[PDB]
C-alpha cells in the first residue's frame, strides 16, 4: 500500500512502547549510552577548535615587533591605517614574540583523541544492546500471535478473506519490528543530535544559531508539500501494478484457451496498454521521492552559506575566533544532516504503527468458549441428535428441527447438490461451532458439556481438502499419533495401501512431501491422510467420499481403504458414491441447508421425486 | 552471476546516453558540494587574515552560484535516473511476456503459472531497484572519493596523503565486514521464508491442526522456528552493530591527526589556517560517502539470484512454430489419421505415446479410453498441436500437422480442456471468446445445450453475472459447462474434449453428451475420457495402455475380445 488509515495514532503507538517496555533496563542503559555518545560527539569539534585558535593566535602574533604587549601592536596597527586588522587582533589571545606552543596542541590533541575513542566505544555498545532488546521483544510479540492463533474460533477463519490473516501475521509482524528498530536507533539519536548541537551552537554564538534555525521551517514545509504531492503518484503506481499483475496472472494460468481461441495478439496489445501504463507512474513515483532528497540539502546548503559569511564578517571583526567558527561549521553539517532524513523516518514509522494497528486488533479478538474439563468416553458411537437448530449467521437458520438416531453400526449418509453447505453437520459434531439449541448425545452424555481435546480424539475425520504439512512422510503419518513406534505406523500405512506407492519412490518414508515433493499425484496424499487416520485409532468418523483427478488403480483404493477404515465405527459420510448410499440408514438430502428429508432409500425411492434424480 | 551482467548489459543498451548524462552530472553534483568548503577556505585565508571583508563578500556571492548550480544539477540526475531505471523494466518484463507467450506448454509446464509470473512480475522488479539504487547512491562513492582526493591534492598537496591513508583502511575494514556478513544475511532470509511457511502451513490447516488434538505440538515446532530466526538475526546484527562506528572513528582520527600534521605545516610556513577549515569537510563527506556504498552493498545477491531465474526463462528455445511454407487448404475437414506416434518427453526414459495409429472419420465420435497414465491427454494435446510429435504423422485430412499455418488449424478446433477457466468479467464476454460476435439467442442456445442456461438464467443480473478472477465464484459443474457453452458456441469442426466430462453429474453428463449429438451431428468429436459411462455412445472407441493402442472397434466388439471389457466395466460397474 502507498499509505494506510491508521484510524488511531496515540493508542496505538502507546501499546506499542508498552509492549516493548518490559526490557526496561535494557531500554534505559540504551538511551544512556546514546546520551553519552552524543555529548561526547559535540564536545570533539570544540576542542578541534580550540586546537586551531592555538594554531591561529601563534601564526599570527609571532611578526609582531616583540616586546609590545597586546595594547600597543592593536594601537600600531591602529595608527597604520589597519583599523580592520586592528579588531582581528583585539579578537585573539596575542602575546608578541611567541608562535606555537606545541605542548598545548599536543594535550588539546590527546584529549580529544581520547574522548574520540571513548564515543566510539559507547556507540558500539549502544548498538549491541539496541539490537538485543528489538530481538528480544520481536520474539515474544510472535509467541503471542502464535497462542492467539490456536485459540480463535473457526468463524474467524471462515469469515475473513482469502490469504488475509497469513499476511496479518507474516508481513505485519516484519512491519513492526522494522518500525521498532528505526525508531529507537535513528530518531533517538537524531533528536538527541539536534538538541546537543542547538545547545553548542548557542554557547558559541547566538546568531548564526538563529540562521540555522530560521533554515528549518523552509525543509519541513518542502518536505510537506512533496509528500503531499507524491501520494496520488504511489497510489496510482500501485494501481497500475495490480492491473499489470492480474492481466499477466490470468493469461498464464489459462494460457492454452488464451492461445488455441485466437486471443493471443489481443493479450499482447493489452499487456502493451498495461506496461506503459505502470512505466508512466513508476517515473512519476521515483521522481518525486527523488526530488525530496536533495531540495532539503540545497536549503542546508543556503544555511551554511549565510553561516561562512557572516562567521568570516564577525572574526575579521574580532567578535568571535577562529575555532568557534570552525567548530560551528562542522556543528553545522551535523545539524542540517537529520532534516534529510525525516521524510523516510516518517514513512516507515506509519507504515510500522499501522501494521501495529492490525496486529494489535487481531490480537483483541475473543476466544471460542474455556471448554469444560472433563474426558469423553465414547464407549459405542450411538450419537443422538435432539432438537438441534444451527444458524451460521443470527436470524436465518440453516438447519432445522433435527433428531437423527445415528446407531452405533450405522452409516448415516448426507447426499445432495453440491454447495449446499453439507459440511454442517461435521462442523456442528467436530464442535467447530456451538449449536443454538438441542443436544447432540455421543452415548449418554452430550458433546457440550465435555472437553474438546478427548471428543475431537475420539472421532477422527477425513475431508476433502488433503493437508499435508513440509515433512516426510513417515512424519505426516506420524502425526496422527506422535507416541507410536515405527512399528505401529508401517503397520497403519500398510493398512491403508501406502506401502505399495511407498516402494515406487526412491526414498520412502523420508521424502518430503511438498518440498521437493513433484510426484505424489495428489490421490496418494489422500491415502496418506486415511493413514494418519486410521493410525489414531477413531471411534467415530467423520468423512467425505469426494474425489479428485479419478484414476482407476488410486481410486478402487482410496474406495477399499476408506471401505475398512470404516470397520465397526459409526459413520457420518457425505455419500458421493452409489454403493455407500444404498447401504445406509438415515439418508439425508440438503437443499442449501436445510435437511428436509429422510428414509432408507426404499421409501424415499417410492416417493423419490428428488432423491433419485439427484443421486442419478 | 554472470547471467545477472548478461542482461543487464543487454536490456540498458538503448538508454546508454541517458546514463551517461546522469554521470556528467552526479560529477558535476559532488564536485561543487566538496567546493563550498575551499571557497570557505579562501574567505578564511583572503578575508580573516588580513583586513580584506569585501574579498569575504564576493566570495559569499561565489558559494550562491556553487549552491544554485548543485541544486541544479542534482535535481536532472534524478530525472534522468528515474527515466532510465524505469525504461529498464519496461522493457524487461515485455521481452520476458513476448518470449513466456510462445512457449507451447511442454516448455511452460517446466516452470508453472505462478513462477512465471513471479518472475516476470518481482524478479524485474529486484533488478530495477538495483539499477535505480546504482545510478543514484552507488555512484556518489567514486566520484566523491577520486574527486576528493583530486581536491585535497590542489588545496594542499602535503596532506592529501592522510586521504590517501584514510580512505584505503576504511574500504578495506568496509570490505571485510561485509565479507564476514553476507553469507548470515542469506541465511537469515531463508529462515525468515521458512517461519513464513510454517504460519501458512498452520493456517491452511486449522481443522487438522484442531482435530487430533495436535496444537500442544504445533506451538513447540514454531518455537524452534522462532527462535532459530532470532539467534540468526542476533548473528546478522552483530556486524551491522561494528560497522558504523569503524566509520566515525576514523574520521575522528583522520582529523586529529590533520589538525597535528597541519598545525607542524602551518608553524613553517608551508599553508594556511583555512586549509585545517576544509580538510575536515573534505574527510566527512568522503568516508561517509564510501559508509552509505558499503551500506547499500548488501543488495547485490538478490538480484543475481533473480537474474539467473529470468535468464532462465529468457534461455529456453521453443519448439512448436509455424512453418516455412504455410499449405492452407480451402476448409479444414477434420479426419484426424494419426500415424505412429510417439512423443517422448524433454528428458527420460519412457515413450508415453508409442506408435499409435487411428483415423477418425468426417463425423463421427472417438472416444479414446485407457487407463490414466498410458498418456491420452497427450494424444489430444497432440491433436491441437500443443505439443508436437516426436516421430510419426498427425495428418488432419490429408495435410500434416506440421505444415499448417497454426492459427488456422487453432480456427477450426474447440477445444475443452480438463479444468475449466474462465477470465475477468461478464458471462457474455467469456462466450464471446469463440465467435467474437454473438447475439443474445446464440449464447442462450449454447448454454442450454451446455445444460448451463439454467444458473444463467435463474439469476437477477442474467447474461451479466460477474465472473471472478479464474471463474473460481462459480465451482465444478458451472464452470465446466460455461467452458462447453464457449466451446459449442464457434460450431467448429473438430470438438476436442480433453476430460470436459469427468467433472459433471452424471444424469446432466449425458443431457449435455445427447445434446450435442443432436446439435453436432456434422462434425467431429474426440472425448478422452477414464469414465466408460460415456463411452457408449461412441463409434470408433479405441483403447491406449501404456502407450499402444491395444484394442480398437465399437463398443461392443471391444467388450466381445478384449480385456479392457473385465477390467474397466467390472471395475466401474
Amino acid at each position: 500500500a502507498p499509505l494506510e488509515r491508521t484510524r488511531d495514532f496515540k493508542g496505538s503507538a502507546i501499546r506499542l512502547a508498552r509492549r516493548l517496555l518490559p526490557q526496561r533496563a535494557l531500554t534505559l542503559a540504551v538511551i544512556l549510552l546514546g546520551v553519552g555518545g552524543i555529548a561526547i560527539g559535540v564536545i570533539g569539534p570544540r576542542i578541534l577548535g580550540h586546537a586551531t585558535d592555538l594554531l591561529f593566535n601563534g601564526v599570527i602574533g609571532r611578526e609582531l615587533p616583540a616586546g609590545l604587549t597586546k595594547e600597543q601592536a592593536v594601537e600600531a596597527a591602529r595608527a597604520r591605517g589597519d583599523g580592520t586588522f586592528a579588531d582581528l587582533l583585539s579578537g585573539m589571545d596575542i602575546v608578541p614574540g611567541q608562535g606555537v606552543d606545541f605542548g598545548a596542541v599536543g594535550r588539546t590533541l590527546a584529549l580529544a583523541l581520547g574522548l574520540y575513542l571513548v564515543a566510539a566505544l559507547l556507540v558500539w555498545v549502544q548498538a549491541r544492546l539496541l539490537n538485543v532488546t528489538v530481538q528480544r521483544t520481536m520474539v515474544a510479540l510472535r509467541a503471542e500471535v502464535q497462542e492467539k492463533i490456536h485459540r480463535l474460533p473457526l468463524s474467524y477463519f471462515d469469515s475473513r478473506q482469502r490469504g488475509e490473516v497469513l499476511s496479518r501475521v507474516t508481513n505485519d509482524v516484519d512491519n513492526i519490528q522494522n518500525s521498532v528498530s528505526m525508531t529507537i536507533s535513528q530518531l533517538l539519536t537524531s533528536v538527541l543530535t539536534v538538541f546537543a548541537v542547538l545547545v553548542m551552537m548557542l554557547t558559541i554564538s547566538p546568531l548564526l544559531t538563529l540562521f540555522t534555525v530560521v533554515t528549518v521551517p523552509a525543509s519541513l514545509w518542502v518536505t510537506r508539500w512533496i509528500t503531499r504531492r507524491s501520494q496520488p503518484l504511489f497510489v496510482a503506481q500501485w494501481r497500475n501494478t495490480g492491473r499489470l499483475a492480474a492481466h499477466l496472472e490470468e493469461t498464464y494460468s489459462g494460457f492454452t484457451i488464451v492461445k488455441t481461441f485466437g486471443h493471443r495478439e489481443a493479450a499482447a496489445g493489452k499487456f502493451a496498454e498495461l506496461n506503459s501504463e505502470t512505466q508512466q507512474s513508476s517515473f512519476g513515483a521515483q521522481f518525486f521521492s527523488g526530488l525530496v532528497s536533495p531540495a532539503t540539502m540545497f536549503i542546508g546548503n543556503l544555511s551554511y552559506v549565510a553561516v561562512a559569511v557572516v562567521g568570516g564578517l564577525q572574526v575579521a571583526t574580532g567578535q568571535i575566533t577562529l575555532g568557534s567558527i570552525q567548530a560551528f561549521i562542522q556543528y553545522v553539517r551535523q545539524f542540517n544532516q537529520p532534516l534529510t532524513q525525516v521524510a523516510g523516518m516518517y514513512n516507515t514509522l506509519q507504515s510500522g504503527i499501522a501494521s501495529a494497528e492490525r496486529v494489535f486488533d487481531l490480537l483483541d479478538t475473543e476466544e471460542e468458549s474455556a471448554d469444560s474439563p472433563r474426558r469423553a468416553d465414547v464407549r459405542t458411537g450411538r450419537v443422538e441428535f435432539e432438537h438441534v437448530s444451527f444458524s451460521y449467521v443470527p436470524g436465518t437458520p440453516v438447519i432445522e428441527d433435527l433428531s437423527l438416531v445415528a446407531e452405533p453400526g450405522s452409516t448415516v449418509a448426507i447426499v445432495g447438490p453440491t454447495g449446499a453447505g453439507k459440511t454442517t453437520l461435521v462442523n456442528l459434531l467436530m464442535r467447530f461451532y456451538d449449536v443454538d439449541s438441542g443436544r447432540i448425545t455421543i452415548d449418554g452424555v452430550d458433546i457440550a458439556s465435555v472437553s474438546r481435546e478427548s471428543l475431537r480424539a475420539s472421532i477422527g475425520m477425513v475431508l476433502q481438502d488433503t493437508w499435508l504439512f513440509a515433512g516426510t512422510i513417515y512424519d505426516n503419518i506420524a502425526y496422527g499419533r506422535p507416541d507410536a513406534d515405527e512399528d505401529e505406523v508401517i503397520e497403519a500405512a500398510t493398512a491403508a495401501y501406502v506401502d505399495r506407492f511407498v516402494h515406487t519412490l526412491p526414498n520412502g518414508y523420508d521424502t518430503r512431501v511438498d518440498d521437493d515433493g513433484g510426484a505424489i499425484s495428489a490421490g496418494e496424499k489422500q491415502l496418506i491422510t486415511i493413514a494418519r487416520a486410521v493410525l489414531a485409532r477413531p471411534k467415530l468418523l467423520v468423512l467425505d467420499e469426494a474425489t479428485s483427478s479419478v484414476d482407476t488403480r488410486t481410486e478402487l483404493l482410496i474406495a477399499h481403504a476408506m471401505a475398512e477404515l470404516r470397520r465397526d465405527r459409526t459413520s457420518f459420510i457425505i455419500a458421493h458414491r452409489l454403493s455407500t448410499i444404498r447401504d445406509a440408514d438415515l439418508i439425508l438430502v440438503m437443499d442449501s441447508g436445510r435437511i428436509i428429508e429422510r428414509g432408507t432409500h426404499e421409501e424415499l425411492l417410492a416417493r423419490h421425486g428428488r432423491y433419485w434424480e439427484m443421486t442419478r | 552471476s554472470n547471467m545477472l551482467w548478461a542482461l543487464l548489459r543487454q536490456y540498458v543498451r538503448p538508454y546508454r546516453w541517458l546514463l551517461a548524462v546522469v554521470a556528467v552530472l552526479q560529477v558535476i553534483s559532488n564536485m561543487a558540494s566538496l567546493y563550498l568548503p575551499t571557497v570557505n577556505a579562501a574567505i578564511i585565508d583572503d578575508g580573516v587574515a588580513k583586513g580584506d571583508t569585501a574579498r569575504i563578500v564576493e566570495l559569499g556571492a561565489v558559494m550562491l552560484g556553487v549552491t544554485a548550480l548543485q541544486v541544479v544539477c542534482a535535481v536532472g540526475a534524478v530525472f534522468f535516473g528515474a527515466r532510465a531505471a524505469t525504461g529498464f523494466g519496461h522493457d524487461l518484463r515485455a521481452a520476458v511476456f513476448t518470449h513466456v507467450t510462445t512457449f507451447s506448454a511442454e516448455e511452460a509446464g517446466r516452470f508453472g503459472a505462478a513462477s512465471l509470473l513471479t518472475r516476470t512480475t518481482n524478479d524485474v522488479g529486484h533488478i530495477q531497484q538495483l539499477v535505480q539504487l546504482t545510478v543514484t547512491m552507488l555512484i556518489t562513492a567514486p566520484i566523491m572519493s577520486i574527486g576528493g582526493i583530486f581536491m585535497a591534492l590542489h588545496q594542499d598537496a602535503g596532506l592529501s596523503w592522510l586521504l590517501l591513508v584514510s580512505v584505503p583502511v576504511l574500504g578495506l575494514a568496509n570490505y571485510w565486514i561485509i565479507r564476514h556478513l553476507m553469507p548470515v544475511f542469506t541465511r537469515m532470509q531463508s529462515l525468515i521464508d521458512g517461519i513464513n511457511r510454517v504460519l501458512r502451513d498452520q493456517l491452511s490447516g486449522i481443522r487438522v491442526i484442531r482435530a487430533f488434538a495436535r496444537e500442544p505440538l504445533e506451538r513447540v515446532r514454531f518455537a524452534e522456528a522462532n527462535q532459530t530466526l532470532s539467534d540468526s538475526a542476533l548473528e546478522a546484527g552483530r556486524w551491522q552493530a561494528l560497522m558504523l562506528p569503524v566509520t566515525t572513528l576514523v574520521i575522528n582520527v583522520s582529523s586529529v591527526a590533520l589538525i597535528w600534521f597541519g598545525g607542524l605545516r602551518i608553524d613553517a610556513g608551508q599553508m594556511q589556517v583555512g586549509s585545517l577549515i576544509a580538510f575536515l569537510a573534505y574527510f566527512m563527506q568522503i568516508l561517509m560517502a564510501v559508509l552509505m556504498a558499503t551500506f547499500m552493498l548488501v543488495i547485490f545477491p538478490r538480484a543475481a539470484v533473480c537474474a539467473d531465474r529470468i535468464g532462465e526463462v529468457l534461455s529456453t528455445q521453443t519448439a512448436i512454430t509455424n512453418p516455412a511454407d504455410p499449405v492452407r487448404p480451402a476448409a479444414i475437414a477434420g479426419d484426424i489419421g494419426v500415424h505412429d506416434a510417439t512423443f517422448c518427453y524433454p528428458g527420460a526414459d519412457r515413450p508415453v505415446l508409442q506408435d499409435v495409429s487411428f483415423t477418425v472419420p468426417r463425423g463421427t465420435t472417438t472416444a479414446v479410453v485407457g487407463s490414466t497414465g498410458s498418456g491420452k491427454s497427450t494424444l489430444i494435446s497432440l491433436i491441437c498441436r500443443l505439443y508436437d510429435v516426436t516421430s510419426g504423422s498427425l495428418r488432419i485430412d490429408g495435410v500434416d500437422v506440421r505444415d499448417l499455418d497454426i492459427e488456422q488449424l487453432w480456427s477450426a478446433i474447440g477445444l475443452v480442456p480438463q479444468r475449466g477457466y474462465l477470465f475477468s468479467g461478464t458471462v457474455a464476454e467469456n462466450l464471446r471468446y469463440g465467435r467474437a460476435d454473438a447475439t443474445d439467442d446464440e449464447m442462450w442456445e449454447a448454454l442450454r445445450v451446455a445444460a448451463a442456461a439454467d444458473f444463467v438464467r435463474a439469476h437477477p443480473q442474467g447474461l451479466d453475472m460477474p465472473v471472478a478472477q479464474g471463474g473460481i465464484n462459480f465451482s465444478g459443474g458451472q464452470r465446466q459447462r460455461l467452458a462447453i457453452a464457449r466451446a459449442v458456441i464457434r460450431r467448429p469442426a473438430i470438438y476436442l474434449f480433453d476430460d470436459a466430462f469427468s467433472a459433471l453429474d452424471v444424469h446432466t453428463d449425458a443431457r449435455v453428451r445427447d445434446a450435442l449429438r443432436e446439435v453436432a451431428a456434422d462434425a467431429t468429436v474426440v472425448i478422452v475420457s477414464q469414465r466408460i459411462s460415456t463411452v457408449i455412445e461412441a463409434d470408433q472407441v479405441v483403447v491406449i495402455d501404456d502407450g499402444r493402442v491395444v484394442g480398437i472397434g465399437t463398443h461392443d466388439t471391444l467388450l466381445a475380445d478384449c480385456p479392457i471389457y473385465a477390467e474397466f466395466a467390472e471395475s466401474q460397474a
